[PDB]
């Protein structure tokens, strides 16, 4: 799955068995690192 | 929050062009004119 933006850690307490994240939008806005267990905020590129 | 996502969608808000401040000056002025003034 692809996409754009900016990646920063996140600190939401992700539980075990979750795997991505959405928001109130329902749009993927974080995802989980296969290779190592982390997990990431996603936010687009500033415009306007 | 929510009003922030809608921001993330092409959806913009603009900001009005008469701030607080000036209305609530406006509104002293006119409300001392009248109890000086008729
Ligand atoms: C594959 O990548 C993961 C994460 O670094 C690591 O734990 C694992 O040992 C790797 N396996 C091999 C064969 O390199």
């Amino acid at each position: 799955l692809t996409g754009t933006g900016v990646l920063t850690e996140s600190n939401k307490k992700f539980l075990p068995f979750q795997q991505f994240g959405r928001d109130i939008a329902d749009t993927t806005d974080a995802v989980r690192d296969p290779q190592t267990l982390e997990i990431l905020d996603i936010t687009p590129c500033s415009f306007g | 929050d929510l009003i922030c996502a809608q921001k993330f969608n092409g959806l913009t808000v603009l900001p009005p062009l008469l701030t607080d401040e000036m209305i609530a000056q406006y509104t002293s002025a006119l409300l001392a004119g009248t109890i000086t003034s008729g």
